[PDB]
């Protein structure tokens, strides 16, 4: 009484699903096709490189394995009989590519959150030794290894099975009677499966929290203080008497002296003896030279020489210390951007894959005794369609995080909260 | 090589008229901007005027302002402070400072110098000659084997008044309290000294008294009663 | 209007230690001084330590000050007097009385009743 | 006009101590806070210029700090030296500049109860037109004492002044003085006059009375 039915079914008999394949695949593929033409021709960051490898690496899965599963469901055969030249190297080669895509796919995800967070975090080290080249040598180093990794089963440890109704093929994990080389290889992907989703949120977490330190850093000093400047100068031009004056530029004077002590977004790493922070001090000291000699002239002597020197004051602000706040401003809403993208991909990776897992954990030494005919197949069915399922909404993820009408109203919509 | 000396301090009487000189030493005043500060005897330290010589501008206390004036002499390199109603309560130490000038470590650095002090006191009152009493012990009730032994020093000025004991044989256990403004506007002072109470009766005691400005020196013998 | 509460006073042995609880039945020890007192049977009372306000001090007298400690509990508003090192000289009645004069002059008017220390 | 507030007032502590003294301003000056040091009969010097920054020459046991519109002046293990009376300043204008109010430090010892004397007036005196009566409390720790003067009951109206030495060189303890002056005639109608002294290691208030 063998587990699985189907195993030796030379025969397929369904409802004529092979048409829902061919429009579900050319969703896929125009989806990718439009995404690797919008952004890698319009729009030209070591993220992006690792985007642009993910939705190759994800192209030729679906270009490779679609195809396969469309022709056996519509040539009416199983899958060891839809090519006569090959019986069982089909579903050998099937399970074999299913799984190591799998797995390379999610360890490029992995990659892509573990560089945003330690670019967002430590910057020193981010900048020391991660580059371009970096960037450039991460996909065919994680396709090697999970390609040498998802051999074992032709090695010796593991077995690929087919499953009914006999269109597809993956790995056994619901056992003989009993054995010892069937629990290592399932265990051992589900592991490894699960220990690479828990480093991706965590790492995700991290950058969260490192970039809401930066904006309260930016929000704190230089926008606080320069609000604090546009009331005191509206005071002092809407005011009458000179005993107000001094008080309004004493304030005026403790905020500028603040302010000159902030540290803008960039140009951070060298705090001295950089120009992005010398003319910076030079223009609150010219300022503050200014607020000096109205102070001096319109309060040890009584004059109304204070709404003149408030309105060249104000004009002397609103001239070349508005670049610094709009360039920290436009800075901080990139960043919120990336993260976005990368939190959309990793929800998406995460819910997908754990069925696989459950089921694997649940075939194997987690069964006192399993009710076996009705309810274990059409289950197992479902793991494998949400595993392959993953391809088709991943570039369009990206096409509409760079649409042009869609992507600037969801720009419009996520900056308010 | 910088210092502050000031000099024009004394003994005024009320509604008078003084001029205080500040003398800058290794450094210009053109450059500088300089304070007046004041401490009353037994006080915390107060501001009181500001001149900058290089822009022209002047500044005072509230309380000042309308009495005194400041003026600034760059060949003379001289400070002056002209004050002309003078009160009680004007009685200070007077003190002269520095500040620098804007932009740079200068100004962040507020009062890296100050001057000696000079001492102004305002009083309508004559120099006058203390007088001399003593504080008999009563070797009746002296039990535990000391007694207490001393004399007094009245109606005297001005400052200051020696006083020693045995002409300077006694300098163990004698103390001698700080002098107190009476409500006339002289002072008074006292002097006391234990003893054991076996050597009292025995030995005679004498506390001498001695005031400069008015030139007087007087011998005081305490005997038991 | 006050009711003071020493507790403590078991027989020790020599050189054993032991820690006596004053403890003012409600009211308010916070601005006060809480004061420790010595009576011999043959003598008058002695000063022995007082507790001041917090981040004052507190103050020990020359027989005292090797051995004795005084600690302070704002939750409760108790004293405690941990004593080391005892010898057979220290046997007295044991009295806390409160300064009422917040500029820390010496004012007591309340004494409760003590307790009695002995040293076999 | 900004204002400073300093505490504490009077500190009593030991060579080795840990001490720290807190200065507190009304509005934001951002950093531009001085801390002076000043000794009897002397001008004041300066140690810390900018709420944080150590003057030339100062040493390094002087630390001080900012947060909040709150300063802080520290001296980890405190010397012989270091007996003195201390300033906070802010200077934000030239026009603008504020002082504190000090904190004078001294040394701590065990308590030490007063011993009390009363001398009456003397004979010449009396020729004069005046009586005057001296109380004297001697040899007492810590500085906190306090004396009544009375001749029946509680005659506390007439003018009693009081001085008080410094510390002690040699046991930093302290002696008191109060005077009571009156006229001849007021000196002849009565016949008895006390001191009561009271001080925290002191059971009950030591009462020293003549009569004439
Ligand atoms: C096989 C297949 C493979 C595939 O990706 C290739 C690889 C391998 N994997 C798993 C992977 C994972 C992550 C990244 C890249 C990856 O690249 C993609 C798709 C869409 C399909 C597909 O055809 N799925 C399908 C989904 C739902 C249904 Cl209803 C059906 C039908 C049925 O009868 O089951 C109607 C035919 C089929
Ligand atoms: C499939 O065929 C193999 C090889 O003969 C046999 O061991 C196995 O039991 C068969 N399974 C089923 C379900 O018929």
């Amino acid at each position: 009484s063998p587990f699985y039915r189907c195993q030796n079914t030379t025969s397929v008999e369904k409802g004529n699903s092979a048409v829902m394949g061919g429009v579900l695949f050319s969703t896929g593929l125009l989806g990718n096709l439009l995404a690797l033409g919008l952004l890698a021709r319009s729009g030209l960051s070591v993220f992006y490189m690792l985007v642009c490898g993910l939705t190759v690496t994800d192209l030729l899965g679906k270009c490779l394995l679609s195809p396969v599963v469309l022709a056996a469901y519509a040539q009416n055969r199983s899958l060891r009989v839809l090519a006569p030249a090959l019986d069982n190297s089909l579903c050998q080669a099937f399970a074999f590519f299913m799984s190591f895509f799998g797995l390379s796919s999610t360890l490029q995800l992995l990659a892509m959150a573990l560089e945003r967070w330690l670019s967002l975090g430590h910057p020193f080290f981010y900048r020391r030794h991660i580059t371009l080249r970096l960037g450039a040598l991460v996909a065919p180093v994680v396709s090697a290894f999970s390609l040498a990794f998802c051999a074992l089963p032709f090695m010796g440890f593991g077995k690929f099975v087919q499953y009914c109704p006999g269109t597809w093929c993956f790995i056994q994990m619901v056992h003989e009677e009993g054995s010892l080389s069937v629990l290592g290889y399932s265990v051992l992907y589900s592991s490894l499966m699960a220990l690479l989703v828990l480093a991706t949120v965590l790492c995700n977490l991290g950058a969260m929290r490192n970039l809401y330190a930066m904006h309260r850093r930016l929000q704190a000093d230089l926008e606080d203080n320069w609000e604090t400047l546009n009331d005191n100068l509206k005071v002092i031009e809407k005011a009458d008497n000179a005993a107000q004056v001094k008080d309004a530029l004493t304030k005026m004077r403790a905020a500028a002296l603040d302010a000159q002590k902030a540290t803008p977004p960039k140009l951070e790493d060298k705090s001295p003896d950089s120009p992005e922070m010398k003319d910076f001090r030079h223009g609150f000291d010219i300022l503050v030279g200014q607020i000096d000699d109205a102070l001096k002239l319109a309060n040890e002597g009584k004059v109304k020489e204070a709404q003149a020197a408030a309105e060249q004051l104000k004009t002397t602000r609103n001239a070349y210390i508005q670049k610094y706040l709009e360039r920290a401003r436009s800075t901080l809403l990139e960043e919120l951007d990336a993260l976005l993208l990368l939190a959309l991909m990793t929800v998406l990776f995460t819910m997908c894959s754990l069925p696989v897992i459950y089921r694997a954990y649940y075939g194997a030494f987690k069964d006192v005794k399993e009710k076996n005919r009705t309810s274990e197949e059409a289950e197992d069915l479902r793991a494998l369609r949400f595993l392959s399922v993953i391809s088709i909404v991943n570039p369009w993820i990206f096409i509409i995080f760079r649409s042009p009408v869609f992507r600037i109203f969801f720009h419009k919509i996520f900056i308010r909260p | 090589e910088v210092q502050l000396v000031e000099s024009g301090g004394g003994l005024v009487q009320p509604g008078g008229s003084l001029r205080l000189s500040c003398a800058a030493s290794g450094f210009n005043v053109v450059d500088f901007s300089l304070h007046w500060v004041r401490q009353a005897p037994g006080k915390g330290l107060e501001w009181v005027a500001y001149i900058s010589s290089s822009s022209g501008s002047t500044s005072y206390a509230d309380s000042v302002k309308g009495r005194f004036t400041i003026s600034a002499d760059t060949s003379k390199n001289t400070a002056y402070l002209q004050m002309n109603s003078l009160r009680a309560e004007d009685t200070a130490v007077y003190y002269c400072a520095r500040w620098g000038y804007w932009p740079g470590e200068p100004w962040w650095k507020a009062f890296d110098y100050w001057g000696q002090g000079t001492l102004v006191t305002v009083s309508s009152a004559s120099t006058k000659g203390p007088s001399v009493f003593p504080l008999a012990p009563s070797s009746k009730s002296t039990s535990g084997g000391t007694a207490a032994l001393g004399c007094l020093v009245k109606d005297y000025f001005p400052e200051p008044v020696t006083v020693s004991w045995n002409s300077g044989a006694l300098t163990s256990g004698v103390h001698t309290f700080p002098a107190v403004l009476q409500s006339s506007g002289l002072y008074s002072l006292s002097s006391v000294v234990t003893v054991p109470s076996s050597s009292l009766g025995t030995q005679t005691y004498i506390c001498n008294v001695n005031h400069k400005p008015s030139n007087t020196k007087v011998d005081k013998k305490v005997e038991p009663k | 209007q006050v009711q003071l509460q020493e507790s403590g006073g078991g027989l020790v042995q020599p050189g054993g230690s032991l820690r006596l609880s004053c403890a003012a039945s409600g009211r308010t020890i916070s601005r006060y001084a809480m004061s420790w007192f010595r009576q011999a049977p043959g003598k008058e009372r002695e000063f022995v330590a007082v507790a001041r306000r917090s981040g004052d001090g507190a103050f020990y007298a020359d027989s005292v000050q090797g051995r004795f400690t005084v600690s302070r509990d704002d939750a409760k508003n108790t004293v405690y007097l941990q004593m080391n090192s005892l010898k057979p000289e220290d046997t007295a009645v044991y009295y806390c009385a409160i300064d009422s004069d917040t500029f820390y002059s010496g004012s007591y008017d309340y004494w409760g009743q003590g307790t009695q220390v002995t040293v076999s | 006009d900004i204002q400073m507030t300093q505490s504490p007032s009077s500190l009593s502590a030991s060579v080795g101590d840990r001490v720290t003294i807190t200065c507190r301003a009304s509005q934001s000056v951002s950093s531009a806070v001085a801390w002076y040091q000043q000794k009897p009969g002397k001008a004041p010097k300066l140690l810390i210029y900018s709420a944080s920054s150590l003057y030339s020459g100062v040493p390094s046991r002087f630390s001080g700090s900012r947060s909040g519109t709150d300063f802080t002046l520290t001296i980890s293990s405190l010397q012989p030296e270091d007996f003195a009376t201390y300033y906070c300043q802010q200077y934000l204008y030239y026009s603008l500049v504020t002082f504190g109010q000090g904190t004078k430090v001294e040394i701590k010892r065990t308590v030490a109860a007063p011993s009390v004397f009363i001398f009456p007036p003397s004979d010449s005196q009396l020729k004069s037109g005046t009586a005057s009566v001296v109380c004297l409390l001697n040899n007492f720790y810590p500085r906190e004492a306090k004396v009544q003067w009375k001749v029946d009951n509680a005659l506390q109206s007439g003018n009693s002044q009081e001085s008080v030495t410094e510390q002690d060189s040699k046991d930093s303890t302290y002696s008191l003085s109060s005077t009571l002056t009156l006229s001849k005639a007021d000196y002849e109608k009565h016949k008895v006059y006390a001191c009561e002294v009271t001080h925290q290691g002191l059971s009950s208030p030591v009462t020293k009375s003549f009569n004439r």
